[PDB]
């Protein structure tokens, strides 16, 4: 039985991953124009992300694969004590510099190469 | 394989803090106008409360920011639902004035003051005379008979309230928009600030009653167990203390008058509804709270600020200082009439580390001055028959006066009057959070080219 | 020749799948603020059903496949007297209580598994 | 070093098409009621082809690849001399008439096509 | 050019008396008549 | 130098320079300020 809405925040980065489906649904669902104010604010913001993952590769996945390398200076961990021993909101303040780099790396050398490859592939 | 490569998840938890704008949203089922609330996009039958696990946050009230906005909706919404109503100018002409009757009872020797003033018809270059009175806090005289004029005609303009709509106030919830959530500490002995170690997501608060009160919280919501102190930096003089009770303790302020109401024409189109004869005999508006239970709430308080103040102090509580009447004074509204108590029979009676009825006198305006703003000021018309209601005290408001030295016990005595405290003992328990459901991390996993 | 918007909604259920992109082109496509009440309206009702599809794995198609097999207790009917001898306004209200399960079920056993088992495939 | 935003509108249609990322990005991102008429207006130009992407068959690619032959009669020229002499501020105005014609023949014979064959494809 | 699309084999059940559509058109009267004749002069002193 | 269509005498002429001219405008006087009540509740600041 799944827990609900944010449900698993406490729990480690292993078993929170299994339940991404709940905090999905839910991120979009002369006084009226405060709540005018809010039904904007609150598509503008989906449309943002969701831009960023169409760009990415992952058009709509939830556990899209990728194919950069991990340099191993961003974090010096293993695969065990990652997840395991550290939970979500831990985990996104020990990467957090080190993200400006990920994000710029991870679209230019990939989209940018994977679509000039099957354009030189698909040729024949 | 043995090096790693990344790895995009979407839908992830975790929040960082922000700020937003809110929206109401309450509803439950004739009901033609408050201060308004019409559709306000009715609530849902079953709100969501999830409870989280091994999550700790750090709770500040005093920094939060759903109360400047519960305050800015508040006189901003005010002003609205006045703003079509019947203005009148004309009212501020100088007018005389005479005292009543022997009347030797000596409570109302002096009080209710029948005038006599000339007022505009329909017609442009006519006059009507016309036969009023006003209570003795709506008059000043002109410095034997003497003339007089109305409290604000030096001010601010007079406005006069539709008489529609109604003041009673219905339950409101906040909810905050789609792509956020509002915590929620859950537990029961709360001093206001510090990290809560069982903490809830909900997104609409409970039902929040926007009274207007000073130096008593009415109805209110309850707490538990014990009582509770909260404020900030508590020996400091100039900051309130906002006690809040455990059992809640009944009252039942009333009017035994009948009041006749009349109404003429200003004109050419706007009525005026002024306050008419007495039909009986005349006493005060008092209020009674039962002297037993009142004893023993005030013995539950002062065990509980022993806490904050060394064990050994005699405890003294005191009446208020002095300053404009709203602050003085315990201040409502009724039904549709404005109340101003006193409160000196209750915050008497020292203490020592070691079936009655009190009644309280309490005078009436009919011009407000509310929210302690000048430049909008607001008449209220009167209403028949006698006045009726039972409501329930949740909540003092003290403030601690000052010293240099401790030598034997600091007093208490209420007051405060600003506006702020009374919607900060429902929304000290909740935080606006923003959902970032990006996130990167490294795993054993490659694309299939 | 198309015949147009909702042009077959009295055809049976066999002719009218057919002619499926008409009725997804058209959907998108002090008294301004009743125009302004309308184009938000308009543009939230779209992406409601567009997030809905894009978690189902049905991310861009208009006939999409899927892995759930049919319970055959929510509909009896033996699948050919259902594509000739039906239409869609009336298949809507038959199957029409039975459909908070197959929302659930549609997701949940099949996202929350596929890609649980393609992080468990590709990692040799 | 990549350029910028409109970055390579004098250059040829050959090395315009390779930073393809920039213009992408940088397409999303009582007197604020001129603002909110401005954020309205931005979100439902950018609904308008990412909903006639999605028809395509091109859900969330850049370069994505089709299947109507050109009919060499909507332009004449050859492979070599369009995409070395050319920029894309000139081509879009010669092939300008041609284009109600190939909106409308993208969509009906490919994805009413293609979706039309997997499901009597997938029969086995 | 407005768009008149005809249907095939398509009965539905109508009723006036109970619209939606009449309830709004006499909204959208005077609250608009209203609001072109507020900033017009007002005459309080006719009523001599 | 910037305009439409010269050689037509109803259009101007629209100059900008290059090294800017310094002003300096002033007033001399002390001109105090009194303030009555025209009323009930709004102030009239008039020149004293
Ligand atoms: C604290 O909460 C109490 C309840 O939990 C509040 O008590 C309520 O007080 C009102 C005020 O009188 C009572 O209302 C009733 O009013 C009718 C007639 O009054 C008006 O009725 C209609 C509707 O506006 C209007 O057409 C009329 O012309 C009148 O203007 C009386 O006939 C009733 O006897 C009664 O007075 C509520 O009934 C009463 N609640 C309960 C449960 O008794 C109290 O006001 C709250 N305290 C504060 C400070 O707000
Ligand atoms: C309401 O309106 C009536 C309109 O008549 C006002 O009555 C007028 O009041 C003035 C002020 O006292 C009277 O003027 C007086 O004239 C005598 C003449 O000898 C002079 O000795 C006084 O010093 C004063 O200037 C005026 O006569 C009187 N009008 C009439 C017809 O008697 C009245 O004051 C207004 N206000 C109230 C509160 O009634
Ligand atoms: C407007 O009128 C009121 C009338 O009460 C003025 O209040 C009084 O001001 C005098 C000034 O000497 C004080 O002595 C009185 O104590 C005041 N009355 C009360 C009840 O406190 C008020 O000052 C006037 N407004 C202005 C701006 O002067
Ligand atoms: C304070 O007033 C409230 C409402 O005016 C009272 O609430 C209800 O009172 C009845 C009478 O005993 C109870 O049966 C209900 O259970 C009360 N409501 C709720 C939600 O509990 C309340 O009794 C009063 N007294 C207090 C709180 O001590
Ligand atoms: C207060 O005044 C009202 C208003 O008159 C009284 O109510 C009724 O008044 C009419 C005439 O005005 C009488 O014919 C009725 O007999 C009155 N009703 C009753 C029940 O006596 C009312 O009586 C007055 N006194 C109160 C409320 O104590
Ligand atoms: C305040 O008023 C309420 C009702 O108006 C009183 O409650 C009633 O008191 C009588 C006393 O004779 C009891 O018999 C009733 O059982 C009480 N409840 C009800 C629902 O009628 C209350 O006592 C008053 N308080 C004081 C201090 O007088
Ligand atoms: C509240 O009621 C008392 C009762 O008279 C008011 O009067 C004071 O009473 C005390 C004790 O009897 C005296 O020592 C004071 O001298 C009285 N006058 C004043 C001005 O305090 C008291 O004023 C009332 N409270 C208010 C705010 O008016
Ligand atoms: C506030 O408390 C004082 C002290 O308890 C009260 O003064 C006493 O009042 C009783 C009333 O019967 C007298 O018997 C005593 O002689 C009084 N003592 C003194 C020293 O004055 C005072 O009355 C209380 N005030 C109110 C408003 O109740
Ligand atoms: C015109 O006025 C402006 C501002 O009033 C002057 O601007 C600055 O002047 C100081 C004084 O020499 C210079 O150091 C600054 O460099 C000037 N600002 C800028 C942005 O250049 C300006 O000098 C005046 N005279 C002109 C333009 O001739
Ligand atoms: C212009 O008038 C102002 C206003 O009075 C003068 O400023 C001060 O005025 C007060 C009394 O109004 C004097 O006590 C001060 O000595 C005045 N200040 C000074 C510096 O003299 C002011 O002097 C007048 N003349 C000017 C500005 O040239
Ligand atoms: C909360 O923490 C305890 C121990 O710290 C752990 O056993 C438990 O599994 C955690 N809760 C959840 C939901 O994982
Ligand atoms: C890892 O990152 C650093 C920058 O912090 C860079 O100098 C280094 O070359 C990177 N390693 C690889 C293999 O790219
Ligand atoms: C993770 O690091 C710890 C270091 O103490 C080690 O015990 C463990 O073997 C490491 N895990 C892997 C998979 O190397
Ligand atoms: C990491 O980020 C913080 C704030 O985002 C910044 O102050 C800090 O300088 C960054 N670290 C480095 C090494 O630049
Ligand atoms: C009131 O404020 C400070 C900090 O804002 C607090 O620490 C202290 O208790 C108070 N100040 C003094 C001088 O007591
Ligand atoms: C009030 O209660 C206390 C203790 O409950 C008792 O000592 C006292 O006599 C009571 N009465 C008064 C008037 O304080
Ligand atoms: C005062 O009382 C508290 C609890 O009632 C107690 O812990 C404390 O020690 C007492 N004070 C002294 C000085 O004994
Ligand atoms: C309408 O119904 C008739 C017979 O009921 C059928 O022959 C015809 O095909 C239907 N129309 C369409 C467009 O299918
Ligand atoms: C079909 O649905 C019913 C619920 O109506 C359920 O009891 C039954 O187990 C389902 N059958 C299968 C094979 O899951
Ligand atoms: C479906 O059932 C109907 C009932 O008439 C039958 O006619 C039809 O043959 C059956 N078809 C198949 C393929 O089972
Ligand atoms: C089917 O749905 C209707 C309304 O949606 C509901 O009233 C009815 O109870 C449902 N059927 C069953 C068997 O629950
Ligand atoms: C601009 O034009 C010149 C010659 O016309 C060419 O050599 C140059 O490459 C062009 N600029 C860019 C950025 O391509
Ligand atoms: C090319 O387009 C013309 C219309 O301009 C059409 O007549 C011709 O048949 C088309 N050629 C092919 C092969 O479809
Ligand atoms: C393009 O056309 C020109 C015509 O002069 C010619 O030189 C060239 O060979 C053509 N390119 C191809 C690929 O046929
Ligand atoms: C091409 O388009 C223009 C304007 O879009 C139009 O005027 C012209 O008639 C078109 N050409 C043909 C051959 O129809
Ligand atoms: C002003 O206008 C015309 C065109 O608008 C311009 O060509 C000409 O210089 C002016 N007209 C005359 C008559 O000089």
């Amino acid at each position: 039985v799944s827990l609900g809405f944010l449900g698993a925040a406490g729990s480690t980065m292993g078993a929170a991953s299994m339940t991404l489906t709940v905090q999905a649904r839910n991120l979009l669902s002369h006084w009226g124009i405060k709540q005018l104010q809010a039904r904007v604010l609150a598509v503008e913001h989906y449309l943002r992300d969701q831009q960023l993952l169409g760009i990415w590769g992952c058009s709509g996945k939830l556990i899209c694969c990728t194919n950069v390398p991990w340099n191993s200076s961003w974090s010096n961990r293993n695969l065990s004590e990652i997840w395991d021993n550290m939970t979500w909101l831990q985990w996104d303040k020990e990467i957090s510099n080190y993200t400006q780099i990920i994000y710029g790396l991870l679209e230019e050398s990939q989209n940018q190469q994977e679509k000039n490859e099957q354009d030189l592939l698909a040729l024949d | 394989a043995e090096n790693l490569w990344v790895t995009v998840y979407y839908g992830v938890p975790v929040w960082k803090d922000a700020e937003t704008t809110l929206f109401c949203a309450s509803d439950a089922k004739e009901k033609h106008n408050v201060w308004a609330t019409h559709a306000c996009v009715p609530t849902d039958p079953n709100p969501q409360e999830i409870h989280l696990e091994n999550v700790t946050e750090e709770f500040n009230m005093w920094k939060n920011n759903m109360v400047e906005q519960m305050h800015e909706d508040i006189i901003s919404l005010w002003d609205q639902s006045l703003k079509p109503c019947v203005k009148l100018t004309p009212l501020c002409v100088t007018l005389q004035c005479t005292n009543y009757a022997p009347n030797l009872l000596s409570n109302m020797r002096g009080e209710l003051k029948q005038c006599s003033f000339n007022m505009t018809t329909e017609l442009r270059d006519k006059k009507q005379k016309v036969y009023s009175l006003f209570y003795r806090l709506d008059v000043v005289q002109i410095n034997s008979n003497k003339e007089y004029r109305l409290i604000n005609c030096n001010t601010s303009a007079i406005t006069q309230a539709c008489p529609k709509v109604s003041f009673e106030p219905i339950p409101i919830h906040y909810c905050a928009p789609a792509g956020f959530a509002i915590l929620k500490c859950k537990d029961k002995k709360f001093n206001g600030t510090g990290p809560c170690p069982s903490v809830s997501t909900v997104q609409c608060t409970h039902g929040i009653k926007p009274v207007v009160s000073t130096q008593l919280l009415l109805n209110g919501s309850l707490a538990e167990e014990e009582v509770i102190i909260r404020s900030e930096n508590i020996t400091n003089n100039a900051k309130n203390i906002l006690v809040q009770l455990n059992t809640p303790v009944q009252i039942n302020c009333t009017r035994p008058n009948n009041n006749t109401v009349k109404s003429i024409r200003i004109g050419p189109g706007q009525a005026f509804y002024y306050f008419g004869d007495i039909i009986g005999d005349i006493r005060m508006a008092h209020c009674n709270v039962s002297k037993a239970t009142w004893n023993e709430t005030l013995g539950k308080v002062v065990k509980q600020l022993r806490k904050h103040f060394g064990n050994n102090t005699i405890i003294r509580f005191a009446q208020s200082s002095g300053g404009d009447l709203e602050v003085t004074t315990h201040s409502f509204n009724c039904g549709g009439e404005f109340f101003y108590c006193n409160t000196s029979g209750l915050f008497n009676s020292t203490w020592i580390s070691n079936n009655d009825s009190i009644v309280l006198p309490c005078r009436i305006k009919q011009i407000i001055n509310m929210w302690q703003r000048i430049g909008q000021a607001m008449y209220a018309p009167p209403i028949q028959g006698v006045i009726r209601c039972v409501s329930n005290i949740t909540g003092l408001i003290l403030t601690r006066d000052g010293g240099s030295t401790n030598s034997t016990t600091e007093t208490f005595r209420p007051g405060g009057g600003d506006m702020r405290d009374n919607w900060r003992s429902e929304l000290y328990k909740y935080k606006v959070v923003k959902i970032e459901p990006l996130g990167v991390a490294p795993t054993r996993c490659k694309r299939r080219v």
